[PDB]
């Protein structure tokens, strides 16, 4: 859930600000620490298929 | 004549005078791109049309409708430059105005609401730079234009393998530019059949039904009508006297009381003739002739009501009589004939297993999608979603064209869709085809092949993002509330970003321009592709397409073509071929009316030129252009041969169309074969630029065309005198009538210095002008790599011997002096981007710090206080460019190691040495320092030096550009003050600054002195705004990777010179490797004591035929030859006169040439220039099938003092000793393609090793072993060898214990192997053993 909250901010900001947002910009944007999100950016992605 | 070829003539031997002269050869890339992103206030093609197309997106009946308004392209984030350093895509914003409307529920129409939301962003789209190329990332990139089967309506054969009845078939294919196919095939059985795509047969009536044709109007369609009447008794017959063309009579033919055929006599022309004048209407017909018609329509009981007849049923004796009875009079048949007009659709609707629409379209849907249940909302939906829905389906403008042009139409323009009369018509043109009357098509015709290039494509792609993003539009549409969301939160970037994005980035299509020479480039830019997206591939198509065919002619160059798995499949573009108004190939001819050829231009397509007779490119004309011959060789349809003196409508343009600029470049190519033609013009593109750009000694004259065209040159935008000179700018003060009222101004160039380029190679601009030079419009400001004076120069020119030197140029090898290696010519200089990742482990961020474990202090020497070299320091393999330290703590020793560590007292760091040093061997200079910074984390010491030092430049830079620009701006001031108000002395006395007050006397000149001021002011504030923006860009952290914290880039520029391995070929397609570097003494020289470069094998020469090779030696040496002459009489300072008369005498040369000449110069200080430039060599020009001839290269060999069989007498420099017989030497351009074996070479022992399965990989670029493959096992089987294909397939690689127990063998000095089993089976021995398949190793 807290992924998905993450997108949404992605998504009014995206024209919004009128190239994206900074990676610290939904940060603060969102409620817990917001140093967190390089962290929950990061686990959030599915692995690459190694038969690529 | 123009100001560098004052500096600089070629000589230019030929006749055929140029009637159009080579275009913008990068015209078809920058024209694309052009149309795509425009505003074009109609359909055209272009962003505004895909647009239009699915726009204005609806909602699902709730009346809130989406429209779109206009859009428009915000400028780059980054220019080219700032770009390309920093490794972004070089790109717009995209800014679309859309329009939300929501419909008051239960119309009349009208809104409750319309927000119109300013321009939301979707996407940014890339752009094409003026040299035709994109940048995706920080890389040049082009995307090749690509060559298909256009669409619209196709009629094939398929004769001979099918069936082996030798029957043949006749089937139409009906290609939409986008949308299903529509196949029409007939079969052995004459039943005509239909499928969609590639989908299951189906009988062709089937489709008819589905559009509402009940059989009596299929057969009214494609059938005539026979009427027969009962009138008085025993019935009667309607005829038309044509009718009986090609039958026999079937029983006594007779009417109006004369008998005019008799039975078994078969009806002529005579018999018709009769029947005609004599106009016989109708006949008496027997009840039996009856028995195999076929009944038009249906037939029923006025009385009982029931049913007769089925429409299209045979009829009989019998049903005639139960028919007749009824009261019946007239019966109509089919008109059939097993000759002329075939009975195809009749069998075809005794094979359909529908019968009324509904019928038809169950199984129309249920063979679309088969297996679910059908429904009619289901079947009627996709049918009218087929071929009939603007959403779903398009042949676009060259499809309805091309269509409607085929079935013999008027209407050149139609709608997007198909309609009932069309595929009627289609259907109606293939049963034609099977009658007899109409031809069949072919796809290798360049009329049939279309041209597509990147805006089009990248218009398809943007499309398909627009289409998904129209579903999430109407999604969301669904269930919304009413003025809360606008077209923001409904519209999303990702999608339509990724869509440009995956096509730029990844396609076949779309590659990285070779840039290692300005004719790669070029010829890279003009290509073509057969495959790719809504293309064949290598696998598919067979040796048709890939042939050369006779439209070829103009349009796509005939030798040029890569020569591998795809021959063909690509091509080139031709010189003077263009891209057709409907996106066909059309080539430049002159048109001849009467008996004159006039020099107009006409351009023909591929269609156009097939029914005119065409002359030829050589052919004998003088005076008023009348052809001298009473018969001259042309080319008409498909084929070449003599013809009339006057029977031709056109004529070749030029000698050069049917070639390409690559083929084009090369000299005496008539004289070469076509296979070894082809190798060289494929090779041309492989020269690596050289350290002295040189020039071809030995030409053509599109080379200036070649080096202009493209991008890598820098030419004047405005023609002036050159107020400053420097290997950095340039800056040309403008001449007054080119130059624009307001601003006044100069234009000033910055050229490009040492660069990295797409292959590693180097690119930079040198200034080919000097301080205060005359400088016309469009004129070379200065040269780019490999380019001379305004020429293209590939490589270097130098002395040739041909003779077999004690085997050292055994094959193709090639023998080279010293006296190259050590003049440093074929020297190469790289440039190597070399990079350093900062990333982020669980166990810790890494450092880029100067503090390495490790390492002695000259290694910690070369590197600043941060840990990065500084510029300029030289290095070499195994030096240390970027110290990198990544965290690993607890290294968890053993017990030898912990007594080591216990006894010398070293600590052991948690931290490991990840520092990027200079790969293996390689060895150079570093020319620059880059550094990468997440926003947001603390820029290092080094990389706040770099900051500053470029914020310091930036300032000076941008300070300059005012200050040559306001006094640029200014000294116009001073000018136009003077007139009207002329103080000399008085003005400069006071500041400039002040200048602006004083006026003048009524007049335009106040209004002129008005313009400078604004334009003045404008520059002022803009050098503000400049500053600022530049010193952002040069602070803010670029966006980097997840993970990564910094970036350090390094650049190395290398310098290689030449070496043994190196590849070394001719323009003529002649390879090499060079062999062995010879000193000067041992070189071959002549009487003059004047040695040689590079000595051949002149065995080469006859086996593969390329003569030209040979013809380019001599006609070299005799240029050469001018050149020493001159060379001699400049050492000689004769004086203006001697000089003068020799190089007039030289550019005369004998009889019948169209070079024309000088004393229009000055007659001293531009002659004595231009000597000054020909001592090198005299630089001639060779057309392509215009060149010189034997007798104009000997009469030059004259005019040289050197003998006229080009072979002079030979003494080996090693004994002293003359060769017996005379050997050819001379000059022969010579290239170095980028093989160089320092590259190619490459040695392993133990390296890396792969997880999924242990075999020897490379992940250091230390680079993985050689693969034995299985023919390299056959070669060990069919010897004895067991233990070295045993070693090879186990120890060496496979072997996970083998390997290593092998090493510790190798090193101990006993030579042995304790195989074991390799990993690969041991693999497949789990892998089957995970299936349901046990399998099990037996005995012992
Ligand atoms: O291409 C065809 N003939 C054909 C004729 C000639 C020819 N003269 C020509 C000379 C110059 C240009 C065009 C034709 N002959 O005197 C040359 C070729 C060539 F491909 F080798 F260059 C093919 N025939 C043909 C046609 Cl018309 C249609 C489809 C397939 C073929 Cl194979």
């Amino acid at each position: 859930e807290t992924i998905n909250k993450l997108n949404r901010i992605s998504r009014q900001m995206l024209q919004e600000m009128g190239r994206e947002p900074t990676p610290e910009e939904l940060a603060e944007r969102m409620l817990m620490p917001e140093d967190k999100i390089r962290k929950v950016l990061k686990i959030a992605k599915e692995p690459i298929s190694m038969e690529t | 004549y123009s100001y560098t070829e004052k500096k600089r003539i070629r000589k230019d031997f030929g006749k055929r005078p140029q009637v159009l002269d080579v275009p913008y050869l990068l015209s078809i890339q920058l024209d694309s791109f052009q149309k795509f992103i425009e505003q074009d206030p109609e359909g055209q093609y272009g962003l505004e049309a895909a647009f239009r197309s699915v726009f204005p997106i609806q909602s699902y009946s709730g009346n809130s409708e989406l429209q779109y308004v206009s859009y428009r392209l915000g400028e780059p984030v980054f220019d080219v430059q700032e770009c390309q350093i920093r490794g972004v895509t070089y790109s717009a914003p995209l800014r679309v105005k859309l329009r939300l409307v929501i419909y008051e529920r239960e119309a009349p129409e009208g809104t409750v609401k319309d927000i119109k939301e300013q321009e939301v962003y979707m996407g940014e789209i890339p752009l094409m730079t003026d040299n035709g190329t994109f940048v995706i990332n920080g890389t040049e990139r082009v995307i090749v234009s690509q060559l298909h089967r256009s669409p619209g309506v196709f009629f094939d054969s398929d004769k001979g393998k099918t069936h082996s009845s030798g029957k043949v078939l006749y089937n139409a294919r009906i290609i939409p530019y986008r949308g299903s196919w529509l196949d029409f095939e007939f079969d052995p059985k004459d039943n005509l059949f239909v499928r969609i795509d590639r989908r299951r047969k189906l009988p062709a009536t089937i489709i008819l039904r589905a559009l509402n044709y009940t059989t009596e109007q299929i057969l009214d369609l494609f059938f005539e009508k026979v009427i027969f009447e009962i009138r008085d008794n025993k019935l009667q017959m309607e005829l038309v006297p044509e009718r009986l063309r090609g039958e026999t009579a079937s029983f006594d033919i007779e009417a109006n009381g004369k008998v005019y055929v008799e039975k078994g006599r078969r009806i002529t022309a005579r018999h018709i003739r009769q029947l005609e004048k004599d106009d016989v209407k109708l006949i008496e017909v027997p009840v039996e002739y009856i028995a195999g018609k076929v009944v038009a329509k249906d037939y029923i009981d006025e009385s009982t009501g029931e049913l007769i007849c089925a429409a299209n049923m045979e009829l009989s004796l019998d049903l005639l009589a139960k028919l007749s009875q009824s009261g019946h009079k007239r019966i109509e048949t089919l008109f059939t004939n097993d000759l002329d007009h075939g009975p195809y659709i009749s069998e075809t609707l005794r094979v359909d297993p529908t019968n009324d629409r509904l019928s038809a379209l169950v199984e129309i849907y249920r063979m679309m999608r088969p297996g679910e249940p059908p429904t009619r909302e289901a079947a009627e939906s996709l049918f009218e979603n087929l071929f009939f829905s603007e959403d779903r389906y398009d042949l676009s403008a060259v499809g309805r064209m091309k269509f409607n042009r085929s079935l013999l139409r008027e209407e050149i323009e139609g709608s997007g869709i198909l309609s009932k009369d069309d595929i009627i018509d289609v259907m109606k043109k293939l049963i034609d085809i099977r009658n007899g009357k109409g031809e069949v098509d072919d796809i290798d015709h360049l009329g049939n092949r279309r041209i597509r290039s990147v805006g089009e494509m990248a218009e398809n792609q943007f499309r398909v993002g627009l289409v998904r993003v129209e579903r999430a539009v109407k999604e969301r549409l669904s269930l919304g509330d009413l003025d809360t969301l606008m077209p923001q939160d409904m519209i999303n970037a990702k999608p339509i970003s990724a869509a440009v994005k995956e096509f730029f980035g990844s396609s076949q299509l779309s590659q990285f321009m070779d840039q290692n020479n300005p004719l790669s480039e070029i010829t890279h830019k003009r290509r073509i592709s057969a495959l790719g997206p809504g293309g064949l591939t290598r696998e598919r198509a067979g040796f048709e397409v890939r042939d050369v065919h006779p439209t070829h002619y103009g349009r796509v160059c005939p030798i040029e073509t890569p020569e591998g798995p795809n021959i063909g499949l690509i091509n080139s573009l031709s010189v003077y071929a263009q891209t057709n108004e409907y996106g066909f190939l059309e080539t430049p001819y002159r048109k001849v009316t009467d008996g004159v050829v006039t020099d107009e231009i006409h351009y023909l397509s591929a269609i156009e030129e097939g029914n005119y007779v065409i002359a030829q490119a050589n052919s004998n004309l003088d005076e008023e252009g009348h052809f001298v011959e009473d018969l001259v060789t042309c080319r008409s349809k498909g084929e070449s041969s003599l013809f009339s003196r006057d029977q031709v409508d056109y004529m070749d343009v030029s000698t050069q169309q049917v070639v390409s600029v690559g083929a084009s470049l090369i000299p005496f190519l008539e004289h070469d074969d076509a296979n070894r033609a082809l190798m060289g013009a494929n090779m041309q593109r492989q020269a690596v630029p050289t350290l002295r750009a040189d020039k071809p000694l030995v030409g053509t004259g599109m080379e200036r065309a070649v080096a202009v065209d493209s991008g890598v040159t820098a030419v004047a935008k405005r023609g002036g005198v050159v107020q400053y000179v420097d290997a950095s700018r340039i800056v040309i003060k403008v001449n007054e009538d080119e130059m624009y009222p307001g601003e006044a101004g100069i234009d000033i160039y910055n050229l490009t210095k040492y660069t990295r380029s797409n292959q590693n190679t180097c690119i930079n601009q040198m200034p080919c002008v000097s301080l205060g030079e005359p400088v016309e419009r469009g004129d070379v400001l200065a040269d780019g790599p490999s380019t001379d004076l305004g020429e293209l120069a590939l490589g270097q020119n130098m002395r040739v011997a041909f003779m077999p030197w004690n085997g050292y140029n055994f094959e193709d090898s090639i023998l080279v002096s010293e006296r190259v290696v050590q003049e440093d010519r074929f020297t190469t200089i790289h440039i190597q981007e070399l990079a350093c990742v900062s990333r982020d482990t669980k166990l810790g961020p890494e450092e880029i710090t100067a503090d390495i474990p490790n390492v002695g202090e000259a290694a910690l020497s070369k590197l600043d206080e941060s840990g990065i070299v500084y510029i300029g320091a030289e290095v070499t393999g195994g030096d240390i460019l970027v110290g990198k330290v990544t965290p690993k703590g607890e290294t968890q020793l053993t017990p030898e190691e912990k007594l080591l560590r216990a006894i010398f007292g070293e600590k052991a760091s948690d931290v490991k040495d990840s520092s990027l040093r200079v790969p293996n061997g390689v060895s150079g200079t570093v020319i620059d320092v880059q550094v990468f910074t997440r926003d947001g984390v603390e820029k290092d010491k080094r990389a706040l030096e770099i900051e500053e030092m470029q914020l310091k430049q930036a300032k000076k830079d941008l300070s300059e550009e005012l200050q040559i620009l306001e006094a640029g701006l200014f000294s116009r001031i001073r000018a136009v003050l003077v007139a009207g108000g002329v103080e000399a002395e008085k003005l400069d006395k006071l500041p400039r600054d002040r200048w602006l007050e004083l006026g003048l006397t009524d007049e335009e000149k106040q209004n002129q002195l008005e313009q400078l001021a604004e334009q003045y002011d404008e520059l002022k504030h803009e050098f503000e705004k400049k500053l600022e923006a530049k010193r952002r860009k040069i602070t803010q952290g670029d966006d980097l990777a997840p993970g990564v914290l910094k970036i350090v880039k390094v650049y190395l520029a290398v310098k290689r010179r030449i070496q043994p391995g190196d590849k070394m070929a001719g323009r003529h397609g002649n390879k090499g490797v060079i062999s062995k570097i010879n000193p000067i003494e041992d070189m071959p020289y002549d009487e003059n004591g004047t040695p040689v470069d590079i000595v051949l094998n002149p065995l080469g020469v006859p086996s593969r035929m390329n003569i030209g090779q040979i013809l380019e030696t001599h006609l070299g040496m005799a240029a050469k030859g001018i050149g020493d002459k001159i060379n001699a009489m400049l050492k000689q300072q004769q004086e203006v006169a001697k000089l003068r008369e020799f190089i007039q005498r030289a550019y005369d040369l004998g009889a019948d040439v169209r070079q024309k000449v000088d004393l229009s110069t000055f007659s001293d200080e531009e002659v004595m220039r231009l000597a000054e430039n020909l001592r090198k060599g005299m630089p001639i020009a060779t057309p392509v099938f215009d060149g010189a001839k034997e007798a104009e290269i000997k009469e030059l060999l004259k005019l040289g003092d050197l003998p006229t069989s080009g072979q002079i007498r030979l003494y080996d420099g090693r004994t002293g000793e003359q060769f017996e017989r005379p050997v050819t030497v001379g000059y022969m351009y010579m290239l170095k393609l980028n093989h160089l074996v320092d590259d190619k070479m490459h040695a392993r022992s133990t390296g890396s090793y792969s997880l999924v399965t242990q075999q020897p990989l490379g992940g250091k670029a230390q680079f993985g072993g050689q693969r034995f493959g299985e023919m390299e096992v056959w070669a060990l089987e069919a010897y004895g060898a067991a233990y070295t294909l045993q070693e090879m397939l186990t120890v060496k690689s496979d072997d996970v214990n083998g390997r290593t127990k092998m090493y510790k063998n190798i090193v101990d000095g006993n030579h042995q192997m304790e195989p074991g089993m390799p990993e690969s089976f041991n693999v497949l021995l789990k892998e089957i053993r995970s299936l349901g398949i046990n399998i099990e190793l037996e005995d012992e």
